[PDB]
């Protein structure tokens, strides 16, 4: 809110901020350190959202460094698909069974109509979700605010406009429905949203900008997809996040200039809203006791596993996402028998790692 | 005498006490038998100090409960059930007529009143509560008096934390 | 003692509560640790996230004060004729005090109750349920003595905590009536000593301790959920499971010691009917715990593929696995226990 | 009223025992019944609730005295008090169950469960002992339940001597 | 030989319940003896 | 008897206190009426058996501390069922 | 400061607390003094107690003057 | 009195809750008896304290007098009604007020 | 007591039959539909009174309970100063008013005495 | 404070002058009625089984 120019400086944190990607924060250690001695008035969360091809990564970039704003990437299955040690779990493809091939944004651009869609549509709520608890951490941790690309909320978008199209079935978005409802509230909603409305004609000149091989290519990115995503943002997304989040829309400020949107941004008050206690506006963020803050804390910080556990819905009358038994057992050998992935990562022998007869260390919020 | 119109009355109340349905009409029966029950504890005991201190406290729970009857059960309804009125009134009758033919030297209650102690007890000549609340501030019992405490301020951080204050107001939506 | 400072403090207050009834010289005394213990678990137990928690929050609280309260009347009542915490000989006003505690724990004849709350609590407050708050009034009916009451509540309790459990597929409810016939095992125990009960007790929470791990760190309350549980080495999924077999008391594993004692003591007292019909009937309890395993024995399953990946907290999970181990192997270690002789 | 079954041989006061199995037969239709009106069936109307009282509680109290006649009709008519009496004696209660359940099949093999069960009961009052036995060994203990004793306050001193009394 | 005396043992201290190893319930009157005290003590007190 | 001509109203009276607590009453607060009346007579006959003791009726008060714990701690859970369901009458709870 | 903000925000705990303040203190001295002088000893008795000349309780007679 | 089994420290604040040993007809009566059960133990002491037990409880219960005043009440309420007494006789002479 | 029954009945019927005369002193008009309406100044009444009527001191409602029940606790006070030990009454009692103090500075600054908001 | 205590104490002081004197008087009466009471139980109940 406060822009370098603002406080002619650099943020200056009230208080240390708490190692959180090292150690735990428990009940017992709430007691000793407490979480609201740490916010300043840049401890929000910013969500950069737009079509596809707005440039959208460039103005966040600029946008967090000028605020002094955490920026996270946007997720991508490289996340899923490339291990710590850097293997690209891709390359061993050719011996799993056709279902359970590897799928990327490069294959839906290429045979968008494939079954793995629907899977490959539920791991970026996925992904995205995970990568959204952990800007919270970062947020109730250090007390410097986040800038965020795509948040989970606006994911569902994707996969309504893919229905729309026929690429996914009706028990695809039967299923992806009660992921999100089984997840979704558990979050803890954007300060800001900031949407960047190219029109649809700009977006598709746009995106043969880039020249990337695969998108001039396809086929997916037509007139029909391009425009029901714009109806999604706009008429379901936007007109319920403006309930909570303060929401502001440029035509493309990643062909304008940031200067001028953190201008914009710092011209907007988040006080007014306080004031009455129920009020909609920014209801998640406020806490009244002391106790309230650090309860949020540590369920994001200590309880996170939770969070991604409850991604377990069983659903199997959909076949598209159901993997054969026979298929598993061929998966399971494969997959988990890559270099790397025999153990949890950091211990892996041979990768390189050493010292791991006197080695017992495990990361925090990290997995198996 | 008194003690057995004091039995028929508390029976009587409570027969009626089974038939309410409308919340303020329970309170009404319950307030009724609160000050029977009072008067009647004091008869078999040295003193009506307990009565006093048990007729405050539920004072202080009657006024609470309509606080809440009048904010959730406030729209009910009353009906005078003359099979009630009838039933009530025709034992009520029947029992204040025994209490006039009854040997009731046998139906007092043997506990030992302040007189009907002897008076040769010396224990019985000091203030008219002090031996009876001693011990409730005297080694060993002293520590429950103690142990209440915490209990009770225990308490008090359990209705705060069950209630929610923030969360809002209490509306019956 | 998962959220704030506070939940810390109503624990350890039922740790008071629950130790001032059991260690009690009177009935009054005994019955001011229920009430101490009834507030201590409220707080705990009620959440309004959750529309169905605050239901389980009101229907123990009728039923204990139920308890309590008549639990009370019949300790007047029964102080006013003998003017002993004691009975000489006991009679229809011991045995209403014994309807009470059956009560205050859910035992057959009274148990409805107790199922049809576990809807709506989390797992850990199952724990708390179905081992802690079972301690203080399964401990005072071994000062009262009446056989065919208590005798009726075991025979009652193996057959409606068995049969009841089969239709269920909640795992919280089903925990629930399985927990209503290890109940009726400790009643059993209960007319005979107490140094069984009181070893019978220990592994009896000791196997629910560690069931309710698994449940709680990988937030499963659904039969269907197991199938979709994801585990990198089914072999492990497969072990984990093997503690069903053990709460089921089969003798290769730790869990059957429990119930072994139990019979080489009923038998010593020959009660030889009771054990038929107790032992019979916890075939049927094996049975639904079976149904659980058909999500492990079998070990190539149709799983949705949204899922590579386990997250599980670590010390919950550190402590599960010690706990799990000792319940597959837990029996060469009955020479140690000193105990049962 | 209050008469026990087995007061006397087997073949003896027909009235003392129908009442002593009538006893069983009444309390334990009661006993199911209230959860019969209240839990399952649930009925509305004073009337009819009395039909859910009669009718589990009703045909129970057929199958208790069809039991007693049966088996004291056999110990006379066969000229001895054996098992098999119990045994003919439970098809006949049997027979009754099917009448109440109007299934021809469910008469016939729950007597065979009724059957085996009187047999067993026969069993016992032969051979000498008992289904619910008084426990003969109560433990109230461990080891040292004399010795565990971890309270603080200082016990005041004694006024009895387990030494004999001096005078 | 001393599996069926010693069961045969136990079975004599529980019909009887005469000796303080496992069929013996202790009873303790200390309570109430700290009770006449306190109430001998509070006997000298009274008075102004 | 004796229990007839001393203890036979305070028992009566407390059965009928519990018939009240099992009927069917639409508001929740009709159970919270009807359990201060059962506490009032639990009272009642605590009292005749510590005046059997010649100074002992101090314990009247431990037994209110708790009567009023209840109670409070009753209307606390009462509170808490208004801002989940929006009312307290019984036939809203889903029957299990 | 802290004392300041209080003097000036609630001035009655601060003055309330300083008069309860003064109760423990002055209770500290009334109960020393209570066992400095044998206080549980009192000279004047509630009820006709009389003692036997050889009681160990008649060698305690608190001996005053009026 | 019943025996907890656990007598952790616990039991000493709630022990002497309730007690006749505080200036009361059946202070000596009790301490007699629950001494007896001290040195018997619980359960034998069932049995060898029939004596100290019904006495007792003859002191607070007071049943077996009680018993007996009805006994009197009643035998000479029975003898009026038969016309064996007479009204102007009914009772005997009231004791005087300044006694018991 | 027996005393001050027979007065409280007796000062009931007194003051009941004030209004027994009240009622028949009483000027005596017919009853209008609109004369026994309510007072809702002078327009007619949108909403019974019977409505739901919201609560905002409930929590201070709930503590007022518990408070009281403590004061049952207090006043035995000074009825046993004389007779009981001083050590035991001096701790107790002093423990027994901090313990009230430290509970009410705990809400007050955790701002549960503030009315819902 | 010290001359409420002074009155109170003359008032006290009174009873344990007056206190044996009652004491005296109750018993000599209260035997006397014990044998009332032992004969009228005897005149009461003579036929009783
Ligand atoms: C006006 C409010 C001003 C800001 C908050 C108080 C600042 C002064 C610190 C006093 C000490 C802490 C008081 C407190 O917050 O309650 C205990 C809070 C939690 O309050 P709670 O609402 O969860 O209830 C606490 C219940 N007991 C007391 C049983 C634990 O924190 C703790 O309990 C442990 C940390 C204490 C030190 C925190 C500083
Ligand atoms: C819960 C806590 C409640 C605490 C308040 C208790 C008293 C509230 C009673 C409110 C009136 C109840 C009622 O409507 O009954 C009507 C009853 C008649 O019942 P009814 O059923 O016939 O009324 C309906 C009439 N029809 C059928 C025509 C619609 O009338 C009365 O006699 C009530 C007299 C109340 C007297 C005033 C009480 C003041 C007490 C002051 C303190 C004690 C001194
Ligand atoms: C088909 C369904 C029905 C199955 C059979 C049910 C009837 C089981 C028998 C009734 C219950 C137990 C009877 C019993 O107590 O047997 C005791 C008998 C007498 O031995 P004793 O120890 O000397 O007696 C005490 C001193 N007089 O001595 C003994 O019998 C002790 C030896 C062990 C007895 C175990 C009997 C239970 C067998 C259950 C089988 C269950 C069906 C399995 C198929
Ligand atoms: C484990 C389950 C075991 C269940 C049964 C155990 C009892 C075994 C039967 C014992 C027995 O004695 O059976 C034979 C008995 C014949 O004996 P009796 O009645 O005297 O008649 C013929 C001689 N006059 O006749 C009977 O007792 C009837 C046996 C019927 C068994 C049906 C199964
Ligand atoms: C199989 C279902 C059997 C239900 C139980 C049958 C039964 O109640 O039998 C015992 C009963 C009483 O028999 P009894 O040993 O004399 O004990 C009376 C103590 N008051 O009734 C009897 O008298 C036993 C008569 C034989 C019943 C055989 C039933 C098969
Ligand atoms: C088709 C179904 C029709 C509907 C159900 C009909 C049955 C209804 C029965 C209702 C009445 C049940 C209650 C009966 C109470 C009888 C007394 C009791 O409580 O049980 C004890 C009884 C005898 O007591 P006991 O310990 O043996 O000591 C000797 C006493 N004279 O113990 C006994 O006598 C036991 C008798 C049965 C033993 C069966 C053992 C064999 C089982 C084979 C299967
Ligand atoms: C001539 C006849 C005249 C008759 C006059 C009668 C008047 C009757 C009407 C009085 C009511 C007036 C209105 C009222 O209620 O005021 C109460 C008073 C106001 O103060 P308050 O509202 O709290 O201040 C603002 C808070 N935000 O509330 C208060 O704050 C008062 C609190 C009083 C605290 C007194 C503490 C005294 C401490 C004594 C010791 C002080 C010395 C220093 C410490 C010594 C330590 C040894
Ligand atoms: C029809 C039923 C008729 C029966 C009468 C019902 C009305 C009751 C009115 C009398 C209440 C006052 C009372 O009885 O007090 C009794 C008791 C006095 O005890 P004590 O301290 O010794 O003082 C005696 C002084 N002569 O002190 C107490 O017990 C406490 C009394 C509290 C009284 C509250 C006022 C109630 C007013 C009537 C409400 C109706
Ligand atoms: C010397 C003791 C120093 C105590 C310092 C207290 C200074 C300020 C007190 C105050 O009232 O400031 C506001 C503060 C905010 O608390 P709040 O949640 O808003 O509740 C209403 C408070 N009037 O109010 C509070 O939080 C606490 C108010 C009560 C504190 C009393 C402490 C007395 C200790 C003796
Ligand atoms: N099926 C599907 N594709 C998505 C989703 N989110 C992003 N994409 C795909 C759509 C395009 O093929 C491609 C567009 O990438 P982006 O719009 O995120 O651009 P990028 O973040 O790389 O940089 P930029 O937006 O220009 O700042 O990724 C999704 O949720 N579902």
């Amino acid at each position: 809110i406060s822009g370098k120019t603002m406080r002619g400086g650099p943020r200056v944190p009230k208080a240390a901020p708490y190692p959180y990607k090292t150690k735990k924060y428990s009940v017992f250690n709430a007691i000793f350190d407490k979480t609201s001695k740490r916010f300043d008035e840049n401890s929000k969360v910013i969500c950069v959202e737009g079509p596809i091809a707005a440039g959208k990564s460039k103005f966040a970039k600029e946008l967090a460094e000028e605020l002094d704003m955490e920026y996270y990437p946007a997720v991508d299955l490289d996340l899923i698909y490339i291990n710590s040690y850097g293997y690209d779990m891709r390359k061993l493809d050719p011996q799993l069974p056709p279902s359970c091939r590897s799928y990327d944004v490069r294959n839906f651009c290429l045979d968008p109509s494939h079954d793995l869609a629907a899977q490959f549509q539920i791991r970026m709520y996925m992904l995205r979700y995970s990568q959204y608890i952990d800007a919270l951490q970062h947020v109730l941790s250090t007390g410097q605010g986040v800038v965020l690309e795509r948040s989970p909320y606006s994911d569902f978008v994707f996969m309504e406009a893919m229905f729309r199209q026929g690429y996914l079935s009706r028990g695809a978005r039967s299923v992806y429905n009660e992921l999100r409802q089984n997840t979704i509230g558990e979050l803890l909603k954007p300060h800001l949203v900031i949407y960047l409305d190219l029109p649809v004609d700009a977006v598709k000149k746009q995106i043969k900008a880039r020249n990337v091989d695969y998108e001039v290519q396809s086929k997916v990115f037509s007139d029909a997809y391009l425009s029901d995503l714009e109806q999604l943002y706009k008429q379901q997304y936007l007109k319920d996040i403006s309930t909570h989040a303060e929401l502001l829309i440029y035509d493309w400020t990643a062909g304008g200039e940031t200067e001028v949107v953190v201008e914009d941004i710092e011209r907007i008050d988040f006080n007014q809203f306080e004031a009455d206690i129920h009020n909609k506006k920014m209801l998640d963020w406020r806490f009244p006791l002391e106790a309230e803050w650090c309860e949020a804390r540590i369920k994001y910080c200590h309880e996170k596993p939770d969070l991604m556990n409850y991604f377990n819905v069983p659903r199997f009358d959909v076949p598209e996402l159901v993997r054969s038994a026979d298929d598993g057992k061929v998966w399971r050998d494969v997959w988990f028998n890559a270099p790397g992935m025999k153990y949890r990562p950091g211990y892996n022998a041979d990768m390189g790692d050493e010292g791991l007869l006197t080695k017992t260390k495990i990361g925090i919020n990290q997995g198996i | 005498m008194i003690q057995l119109m004091l039995y028929s009355l508390i029976i009587t109340t409570s027969i009626i006490f089974l038939n309410m349905i409308h919340p303020l009409a329970l309170g009404l029966t319950l307030l009724i038998q609160t000050i029977f029950v009072c008067l009647l504890t004091g008869l078999m005991t040295k003193s009506f100090w307990y009565s006093y201190i048990l007729f405050l406290i539920f004072l202080g729970g009657m006024l609470v409960l309509f606080i809440y009857v009048t904010s959730l059960a406030s729209n009910e309804m009353f009906n005078l059930s003359m099979k009630l009125t009838l039933f009530s009134s025709l034992i009520l009758i029947f029992m204040l007529i025994l209490s006039f033919i009854m040997d009731k030297t046998s139906s007092s209650l043997f506990l030992m009143n302040n007189d009907m102690q002897s008076i040769i007890n010396m224990n019985s000549y000091f203030m008219e509560n002090s031996l009876s609340l001693n011990k409730l501030y005297n080694f060993p019992t002293n520590f429950i008096t103690i142990l209440l405490m915490n209990y009770l301020l225990i308490t008090l951080i359990v209705i705060v934390k069950i209630t929610k204050l923030f969360k809002g107001p209490i509306r019956m939506m | 003692m998962f959220n704030n400072s506070s939940k810390i403090l109503f624990i350890t207050i039922m740790i008071i509560g629950t130790l001032i009834t059991v260690t009690s010289n009177s009935w009054l005394g005994a019955w001011m640790g229920l009430e101490i213990n009834l507030l201590s678990f409220i707080p705990l137990l009620s959440d309004n996230n959750n529309l169905m928690s605050t239901e389980a929050s009101l229907k123990y609280f009728l039923t204990q004060v139920l308890a309590s309260t008549v639990l009370l009347f019949s300790s007047i009542l029964l102080m006013l004729k003998n003017n002993m915490n004691n009975e000489i000989n006991e009679s229809f006003t011991s045995m209403i005090i014994m309807s009470a505690l059956l009560l205050k724990s859910g035992a057959a004849p009274f148990h409805f109750w107790f199922p049809n709350m576990m809807e709506g609590l989390t797992w850990m407050n199952a724990l708390m349920l179905m081992t802690w708050q079972k301690i203080a009034p399964l401990m005072l009916i071994s000062y009262l003595n009446i056989k065919y009451l208590l005798l009726i509540s075991v025979i009652l309790s193996v057959i409606i905590g068995a049969i009841g459990g089969l239709n269920q597929t909640s795992l919280r409810k089903l925990m629930a009536f399985s927990s209503i016939n290890h109940l009726g095992w400790m009643l059993s125990s209960l007319m005979i000593s107490e140094s069984i009960w009181l070893i019978y007790f220990f592994f009896y929470s000791f196997l629910s301790f560690v069931l309710t791990f698994m449940f709680n760190i990988f937030k499963l309350f659904h039969l269907n959920q197991l199938f979709s549980w994801f585990v990198n080495s089914k072999i492990l999924k497969f072990t984990l499971f093997m503690n069903f077999l053990s709460l089921g008391g089969l003798p290769p594993f730790l869990g059957f010691l429990p119930k072994w004692l139990v019979i080489q003591q009923l038998t010593l007292c020959n009660q030889y009917f009771m054990l038929t019909l107790m032992m019979m009937s916890t075939l049927i309890t094996l049975f639904f715990y079976l149904r659980i395993c058909y999500s492990a024995f079998m070990m190539n399953y149709f799983e949705n593929n949204w899922i590579m990946k386990m997250n599980m907290n670590s010390i919950n999970y550190n402590m599960y696995m010690i706990m799990t181990f000792f319940s597959i192997f837990g029996l060469f270690l009955i020479s140690l226990f000193y105990f049962m002789f | 009223l209050r008469s026990k079954y087995y007061d006397h041989p087997d073949g003896e006061d027909a009235f003392g025992k129908i009442v002593a199995t009538n006893k069983y037969a009444v309390s334990a239709g009661v006993a199911w019944s209230m959860f019969d009106v209240l839990t399952l069936s649930k009925p509305q109307g004073y009337l009819p609730t009395l039909g859910r009282f009669a009718y589990n509680t009703g045909p129970l109290m057929g199958m208790a005295t069809a039991f007693t006649l049966t088996t004291l009709v056999a110990t006379n008519a066969r000229g001895k008090d054996d098992k098999i009496n119990y045994l003919i004696g439970g098809f006949a209660a049997g027979g009754v169950f099917g009448a109440w359940k109007h299934n021809h099949v469910a008469g016939l093999c729950a007597g065979l469960f009724l059957g085996i069960a009187g047999v067993i009961k026969k069993m016992s009052i032969e051979q000498g002992w008992e289904f619910f036995p008084n426990t003969p060994i109560k433990q109230y203990g461990g080891l040292n339940i004399a010795g565990n004793d971890w309270t603080i306050m200082a016990d005041p001193p004694k006024n009895w001597t387990t030494e004999k009394p001096k005078e | 030989q001393i599996r069926l005396l010693e069961d045969e043992v136990r079975r004599k201290m529980s019909e009887r319940n005469d000796y303080q190893a496992y069929y013996y319930r202790p009873s303790v009157a200390k309570y109430h003896r700290i009770s006449k005290e306190a109430a001998d003590e509070l006997e000298a007190l009274r008075g102004d | 008897m004796i229990m007839i001509l001393y203890w036979s109203l305070p028992m009566i009276l407390f059965i009928l206190g519990l018939f009240c607590f099992v009927s069917n009453r639409k508001h929740l607060l009709s159970m919270l009426l009807s359990l201060e009346f059962i506490v009032l007579m639990l009272f009642f006959m605590l009292f005749i058996y510590l005046n059997m003791l010649n100074y002992e009726s101090y314990f009247s008060m431990m037994f209110l501390t708790f009567s009023v714990c209840e109670g409070a701690l009753g209307l606390s859970i009462l509170v808490s069922m208004i801002r989940t369901h929006g009312n307290d009458y019984f036939q809203s709870f889903s029957i299990m | 400061s802290l004392l300041k903000r209080a003097w000036n925000e609630i001035p009655d705990i601060v003055g309330g607390s300083a008069l309860a303040l003064a109760g423990i203190v002055m209770a500290t001295i009334g109960v020393a003094n209570y066992y400095a002088k044998d206080g549980d000893n009192r000279r004047y008795k509630l009820g006709y107690v009389v003692y036997r000349h050889d009681d160990p309780r008649a060698l305690k007679v608190r001996n005053d003057e009026d | 009195s019943l025996t907890p089994f656990l007598r952790l420290p616990l039991t000493d604040l709630t022990g002497c809750l309730i007690n006749h040993q505080t200036y009361d007809k059946c202070g000596k009566f009790e301490m007699k008896m629950m001494e007896c059960f001290e040195a018997y133990g619980l359960e034998r002491g069932k049995r060898e304290c029939a004596d100290l037990i019904s006495d007792f409880q003859e002191c607070v219960g007071m049943q077996k007098q009680l018993m007996r005043f009805h006994a009197m009440r009643n035998e000479r309420y029975k003898q009026w009604l038969k016309g064996e007494r007479k009204g102007q006789e009914f009772f005997a002479d009231p004791p005087r007020v300044d006694a018991y | 007591m027996f005393s001050i029954i027979f007065i409280a009945l007796l000062i009931l019927l007194i003051t009941t039959i004030v209004m027994f005369l009240a009622s028949i002193l009483s000027k005596k008009a017919l009853i209008d539909r609109e004369k026994s309406s309510p007072f809702e100044c002078g327009f007619d009444p949108k909403s019974s009174s019977r409505l739901p009527f919201s609560l905002r001191f409930f929590l201070i409602t709930i503590i007022f309970l518990i408070f009281d029940v403590e004061i049952a606790l207090i006043l035995p006070m000074i009825i046993i100063m004389k007779y009981s030990n001083i050590m035991i009454w001096t701790i107790t009692s002093i423990i027994f008013i901090l313990i009230l103090l430290i509970g009410l500075y705990h809400e007050w600054n955790q701002g549960m005495l503030n009315w819902s908001n | 404070a010290k001359k409420v205590k002074r009155d109170e104490i003359e008032m006290r002081s009174a009873q344990n002058v007056i206190f044996p004197i009652l004491v005296a008087e109750r018993d000599r009466e209260f035997l006397r009625q014990l044998r009332r009471n032992r004969d009228e139980e005897a005149e009461l109940m003579k036929n009783v089984p």
